[PDB]
């Protein structure tokens, strides 16, 4: 079905009332004061803004932000190098160079993200079989220089012993979606 | 009291005044200028910091580079960047500028505003929340407040 | 052979062509030195000229010639017009590479390249 | 030779040479043509600094992640030198200013400072050292600058030996302090010269033939111990050469004789400047001294460069200087400058 | 009439600061003087005010500290101060904040947070974690 | 009847392969292999020659009235001789259709130009000249569109290297972007990524 | 496992530290090298074997879906004892 916006059903029924009120709609401006009044209105009604650093956007479990890299409760290191994390990464941000620990166990030697080619799309920890990159909450890692934002291993395990009090809450949130 | 004490509180006050009031360019490129757009907008008003747009780069204080640079768009890029006047900061925002980002080994792309302009601050994201920009763009004004010019002057 | 043409029936109506755009290049040169301030002299902006004529000279076949004929028209287009800036003309020069060594030893002292 | 200083890529960006250096006046005129040549290469470039971080950013560009490594240092404060030099194969000396001031005199910048970097590369086990000093440089002189430059390039050589002193003519580029100076002499309405400019010789350089030839000099493996003439060709006269310069910029040229102590007078009392003046004795003496002729020192022919002449390069600096109505003018309507050879 | 009432909530907003110290030091500080309840300081100085009357923006906030790893933030604040066991309940993440539903403790985790540091010392440097893979030769101390 | 599948008509199968018999038999002097695929997508496909009568025809004709260009593709094969695969998507309005003209081409055997049917392939053409490199005759303009001005190659070619031949970045010697050979500090990683089995027997080539 | 260089630099989990010679230590003045105090091989070996009765038990991590995947592990041999190839936890039958 269709309708038409801008069609006159039919014209041509005028009086001197209509005339009088279209001469009136001209000359004092009267779809205007509408406009007007209209912000006027909006003068007098509550601000959406808010006091940025000491009051912030609603965010949810899901939302994706600054990498980690997360152990299990016993403090091992919960990466395993199976380096499908860079298989799928669509930017080629993702490196891994992965050995034996001389414990005997498959773990990586290289861990890097150029966080200037990351795009934030998830793809990585709905790619790990084991929950051990993550996208967590973080947004306010901006920098000065171009090579702070080239992490490795040892960055992303800051930021996992950072952030775990955080993303392990955010995962037991949002798991029994994914 | 002393000169040098002097001259630290004059910085202060100059640093003062280019920190709250910068006044950036309308200058975006792609996705990445609708979230600034949203910092313009009420939810995280940038002029209730004193950050209005201005449209010409001579009436401008910083330029965010909010979009993928091109190799069809560098030279534009830094004409504008030459006819801001000194001081001038840039701040990168996104991947697609602090580095190449998700177009990085393509034919038509240059690998992140480094190479054509000098970036102060690097803002992450595909998009980079305008909560995030917003962080960065007091981070610079940090920046700014620690300038220290006309101590090293005096100290010359 | 026995294939078809584009704008040429032989070599010699192609050159033709090429010549009529080995004029207007020489006679767009000094306009383009002035009207975007270019930091050159106008004979060596005529000898890149001729140089980059003189890079495909090697060429017979008709179609690749009036294929080279069409891109220069282009080119010119651009140029006579100020779509491209200083830099794209200055890109011609290569006024920041350094020159590729045409010696066996150089190459053989730096890189493993032929 | 640790692997990490091999050589690899094909001479370009995002590659390896083996250059890691030390730039100490990289914060002016010549130190951004020598890092722009060290890092167009790849090579790791450390920049101590004392100005603010603002007259940095031009430089933090010219070099892929890594390569340039920025940190503060005091000339008063040794313990800053050490801390730079510690990881260098080479280092490079383009400090010097064109004024004393209240803290900084012209010994405490041409000759204690080089020694300061010297001593430290030398402890360092640095394998080469550029020095620049100028080319008319003498103990035997009128200025304090080239007198002071005399008694560095002396010490330093007795300190380190194994190093390098290159000795430029007066440099043009850009923004350099010799061609733009002799140009912004039309805000007064005419140009004084002693004895008319005669009697003064000039062999200007221009500047990235002075980068391209330190940057050899970090590579050959000659030029150990050795001075270089960094001249440039084609002698100009003094009068000849302003008459070039107003002739590229376009405005005019009302010159005049003026005795050497009132000239002098004028650039003390232009001298009496807290920020950068624009004229002063020694500046003035400088410009007044003829160069020498190199005839007996290697130059940039014998490290590989060929000098670009001033003829082919003035209207990049001197466009900026032009008006409306001569702006969009070419490099063929100046009537080159007559030249000598003395 | 409401205009005394509101006239009154503005008194109680000047004077619930302490006094004019303390006002002070909140007005020029955080631009805003509304009052609310304390659910919990921190242990760095914080105290994460909220008040379930406004707006769903500003029914929580935060009122930073002065000094939180000698940095001096009475005028130089970030976000990056928000540690992550609040960072959840200001963003709105939860309902839940963590002096009722308190994280996990793990031995790993930091206990001291870390606000961003881009220009300062003790501040990231990239390198390569890996070791040398192409060993030399080295040759022998004796000749022939 | 099958979830999980899409469902499936014929009546859509047999109405294109009736217009595809009527194309055929109406426009034989260009006209080769006919085709209708498993989703009903008709493909018609066409002789170099035939671009400007086959397309007046389409957009012309009362039965088929394909007076609305979606797309104009170009697909590159090195495999074939006569590399470029072009595409014209076409819609009707009149009966809810759509319809698929290709030709064939190469780099020294250009095309007639649409403009005199089709005003909606100018940019499109250009387009195609840009990335392919095929010429199209007597158009208007005929210029670049999306690669830079001084831009040497037709990147969408599969023999072009996906990270192109040059490289741009600011210099202080000249003050101006020049642009310098590529050197990447991480070279693109070429994954080899398709398995050595056969997943679909219909398409199963015989030696 | 932060023992030091004579060089002066922590060494991280993967043995790295640049040489005396190497000239990429400049990075890491007026700055720092991050490197993370808490190594995994030091931790999981602080960390007891867990004893059961069976030859053959299964491991995830501990919280089903959160861990890894189901894995089951052979305890015949006696001299040794299992291990998990996603975590390290070690296993014993009496
Ligand atoms: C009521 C509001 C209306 C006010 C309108 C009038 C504005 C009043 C401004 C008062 C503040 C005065 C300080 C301005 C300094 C701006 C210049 C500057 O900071 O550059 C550093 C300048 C220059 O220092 P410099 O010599 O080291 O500059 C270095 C040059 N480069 C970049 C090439 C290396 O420092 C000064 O000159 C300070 C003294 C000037 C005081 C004059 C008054
Ligand atoms: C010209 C005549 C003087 C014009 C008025 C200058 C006002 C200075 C001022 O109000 O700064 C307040 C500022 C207030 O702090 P602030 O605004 O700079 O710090 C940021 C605070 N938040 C995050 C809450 C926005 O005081 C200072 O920080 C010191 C700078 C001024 C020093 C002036 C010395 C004289
Ligand atoms: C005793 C017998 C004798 C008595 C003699 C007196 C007889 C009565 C005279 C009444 C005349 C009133 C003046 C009217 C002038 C305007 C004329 C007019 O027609 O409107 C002009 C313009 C036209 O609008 P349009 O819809 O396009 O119609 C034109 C078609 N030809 O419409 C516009 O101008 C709108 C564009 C301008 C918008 C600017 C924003 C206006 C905002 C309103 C603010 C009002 C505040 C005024 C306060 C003034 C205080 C000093
Ligand atoms: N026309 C020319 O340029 C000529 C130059 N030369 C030689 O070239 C070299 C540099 O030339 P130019 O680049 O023009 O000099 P500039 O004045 O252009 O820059 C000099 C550098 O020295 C640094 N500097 C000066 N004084 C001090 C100090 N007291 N403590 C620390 N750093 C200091 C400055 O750093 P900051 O700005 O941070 O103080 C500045 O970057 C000098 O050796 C000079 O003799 C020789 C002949 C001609
Ligand atoms: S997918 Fe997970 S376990 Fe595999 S390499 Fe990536 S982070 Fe490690
Ligand atoms: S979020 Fe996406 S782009 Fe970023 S590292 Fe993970 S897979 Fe790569
Ligand atoms: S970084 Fe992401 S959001 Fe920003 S311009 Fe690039 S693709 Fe768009
Ligand atoms: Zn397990």
């Amino acid at each position: 079905t269709y309708k038409y916006v801008n069609k006159k059903e039919q014209e041509s029924e005028v009086d001197m009332k209509s005339a009088t009120d279209n001469a009136a709609r001209i000359l004092m401006w009267t779809e205007l004061i509408r406009g007007l009044g209209m912000t006027l209105s909006y003068l007098f009604r509550e601000p959406a803004t808010i006091n940025y650093p000491f009051e912030k956007g609603p965010l949810s479990p899901r939302f994706r932000g600054e990498h980690a890299l997360r152990r299990y409760p016993s403090g091992e290191e919960r990466c395993i190098a199976c380096k499908l994390c860079e298989a799928i990464c669509p930017a080629q941000a993702i490196t891994i160079e992965a050995e034996p620990r001389a414990d005997g166990s498959r773990r990586t030697t290289r861990y890097d993200i150029d966080m200037t080619k990351c795009i934030y799309c998830g793809f990585c920890q709905e790619a790990c079989p084991v929950d051990a990159i993550v996208e967590g909450p973080n947004f306010e890692f901006s920098t000065e220089t171009h090579e702070e934002l080239l992490y490795n291993k040892e960055k992303l395990l800051n930021n996992g012993d950072k952030w775990e009090a955080e993303i392990a809450a955010n995962i037991q949130a949002d798991y029994l979606y994914r | 009291s002393r000169a040098e004490y002097v001259v630290t509180k004059l910085d202060d006050l100059i640093n003062w005044a280019r920190r709250s009031s910068l006044w950036p360019m309308t200058f975006g490129l792609a996705c990445c200028a609708v979230e600034m757009m949203h910092m313009a907008a009420p939810r995280y008003d940038m002029d209730r910091f004193g950050v209005v747009f201005r449209a010409s780069p001579r009436q401008a204080d910083v330029m965010i580079v909010a979009g993928t640079l091109t190799n069809k768009m560098a030279p534009a890029l830094r004409k504008v960047y030459d006819q801001m006047p000194e001081p001038r900061y840039v701040v990168s925002m996104g991947s697609c500028a602090n580095g190449g980002g998700y177009y990085h080994y393509s034919y038509s792309v240059v690998r992140g505003c480094d190479r054509i302009v000098p970036v102060d601050i690097y803002v992450p994201g595909c998009p980079p929340t305008a909560e995030a920009l917003l962080y960065g763009i007091l981070q610079l004004q940090r920046k700014i407040k620690r300038e220290q010019k006309l101590k090293i002057w005096y100290r010359r | 052979t026995s294939v078809k043409p584009i704008f040429s029936r032989d070599l010699n109506e192609a050159k033709r062509r090429v010549r009529e755009l080995y004029r207007a290049w020489y006679r767009e040169v000094p306009n383009t030195v002035h009207l975007m301030q270019l930091d050159i002299t106008v004979k060596q902006g005529r000898d890149k000229v001729r140089e980059m004529f003189m890079k495909n000279a090697h060429v017979t076949d008709p179609r690749v010639v009036d294929l080279l004929v069409i891109k220069g028209k282009m080119e010119l287009q651009e140029t006579i017009k100020v779509w491209k800036q200083r830099t794209h003309v200055m890109r011609f020069f290569h006024e920041t590479e350094t020159p590729r060594p045409k010696d066996f030893l150089s190459k053989f002292y730096m890189g493993h390249d032929p | 030779l640790h692997h990490a200083v091999i050589p690899h890529g094909k001479g370009g960006r995002s590659s390896v040479s083996g250059v890691v250096a030390t730039v100490f006046g990289a914060t002016g005129f010549l130190g951004r043509y020598v890092v722009n040549h060290l890092g167009r290469m790849g090579s790791q470039v450390i920049i101590p600094y004392r100005c603010d971080v603002y007259d940095i950013m031009h430089l933090r560009l010219m070099g892929d992640l890594g390569q340039l490594t920025f940190l503060e240092w005091d000339a008063r404060d040794k313990d800053s030198i050490r801390k730079a030099v510690q990881h260098s194969n080479v280092v490079i000396n383009l400090i010097g200013r064109e004024w004393e001031t209240r803290n900084f005199d012209f010994e405490d910048v041409f000759v204690n400072i080089p020694r300061a970097i010297a001593q430290a590369s030398k402890e360092a086990g640095v394998e080469r050292f550029i020095h620049v000093s100028h080319l008319n440089a003498s103990m035997k002189s009128s200025s304090k600058s080239l007198r002071s430059k005399a008694v560095g390039e002396k010490e330093v050589r007795s300190v380190f030996p194994e190093a390098i002193i290159i000795r430029p003519s007066d440099i043009f580029g850009r923004e350099d302090r010799f061609l733009n100076h002799f140009a912004n002499y039309r805000w007064f309405l005419a140009v004084p010269l002693v004895s008319l400019g005669f009697k003064t010789v000039k062999q200007p350089v221009y500047v990235a033939d002075v980068s391209k030839g330190i940057v050899n000099a970090t590579k050959d493996p000659d030029a150990v111990g050795k001075t270089f003439a960094f001249t440039g060709p084609n002698r100009y006269l003094l009068f000849h050469l302003v008459k070039y310069i107003f002739g590229m910029t376009h405005r005019t040229f009302i010159p005049y004789p003026l005795p050497l102590f009132v000239y002098s007078w004028i650039g003390k009392l232009f001298g009496l400047s807290p920020f950068e003046p624009w004229t002063t004795k020694d500046k003035v003496e400088r410009i007044h001294i003829s160069d020498v002729m190199p005839t007996d020192l290697p130059g940039l022919e014998d490290l590989g460069v060929q000098p670009t002449p001033l003829e082919l390069k003035s209207i990049e600096v001197l466009r900026r200087h032009r008006t409306y109505r001569w702006l969009s003018s070419e490099i063929e309507e100046t009537k080159p400058a007559k030249t000598v050879n003395y | 009439m409401e205009l005394v009432e509101v006239l009154k909530r503005g008194v109680q907003q000047v004077t619930g600061h302490g006094g004019l110290r303390g006002l002070l030091r909140v007005f020029f500080r955080a631009n805003d003087i509304r009052i609310g309840t304390l659910v919990g300081e921190d242990k760095y100085g914080n105290k994460y005010y909220e008040d379930n009357k406004q707006f769903f923006g500003r029914h929580r906030w935060v009122i930073y500290t002065t000094e939180m790893n000698g940095k001096n933030t009475f005028w130089d604040v970030d976000g990056s101060m928000v540690p992550p066991e609040w960072h959840r309940w200001l963003h709105c993440m939860t309902d839940d904040p963590p002096t009722t539903n308190p994280p996990t403790a793990r031995k790993f985790i930091w206990t001291n947070h870390k606000f961003n540091v881009s220009a300062t010392p003790e501040q990231y440097v990239p390198y390569s974690t890996t070791r040398k893979k192409i060993h030399e030769w080295v040759p022998p101390s004796t000749p022939y | 009847k099958r979830p999980t599948v899409r469902p499936r008509s014929d009546v859509t199968h047999k109405q294109l392969s009736a217009f595809g018999e009527y194309v055929a038999e109406i426009l034989p002097k260009y006209v080769q292999q006919v085709q209708v695929s498993c989703l009903d997508e008709l493909e018609i496909c066409i002789h170099p020659d035939g671009v400007i009568p086959t397309l007046t025809f389409l957009r012309d004709h009362t039965n088929a009235q394909f007076k609305s260009l979606a797309d104009l593709t170009a697909v590159d094969v090195p495999t074939r001789q006569n590399r470029f695969e072009i595409v014209y998507n076409l819609l009707s309005l009149r009966f809810n259709s759509r319809i698929r003209v290709k030709t064939y081409a190469d780099e020294l055997t250009p095309i007639d130009s649409i403009v005199s049917v089709h005003i909606a392939a100018n940019w499109y053409e250009r387009e195609v000249w840009d990335m392919f490199g095929v010429f199209f005759f007597n158009h208007p303009d005929l210029r670049r569109i999306l690669t830079d001005y001084g831009f040497e190659g037709h990147p969408f070619r599969k023999d072009f290297p996906l990270t192109g031949y040059v490289e741009l970045r600011y210099d202080d010697e000249v003050k101006r972007v020049v642009a310098e050979p590529v050197e990447l500090a991480q070279e693109f990683r070429k994954f080899d990524l398709n398995s050595p089995w056969e997943a679909f027997p219909a398409y199963r080539q015989p030696p | 496992g932060v023992q030091v260089s004579p060089s002066g630099e922590k060494i991280t989990h993967t043995g790295q530290v640049y040489d005396e010679k190497d000239y990429r230590r400049v990075r890491f003045v007026d700055r720092q090298k991050e490197v993370n105090e808490n190594f995994a091989i030091d931790l999981i070996a602080q960390q007891p074997v867990n004893e059961v009765e069976h030859r053959i038990i299964a491991c995830d991590g501990g919280g089903g879906a959160l861990g890894h995947p189901k894995v089951y592990i052979n305890l015949d041999k006696e001299t040794k004892t299992g291990t998990c190839g996603y975590c390290g936890l070690q296993f014993k039958q009496h």
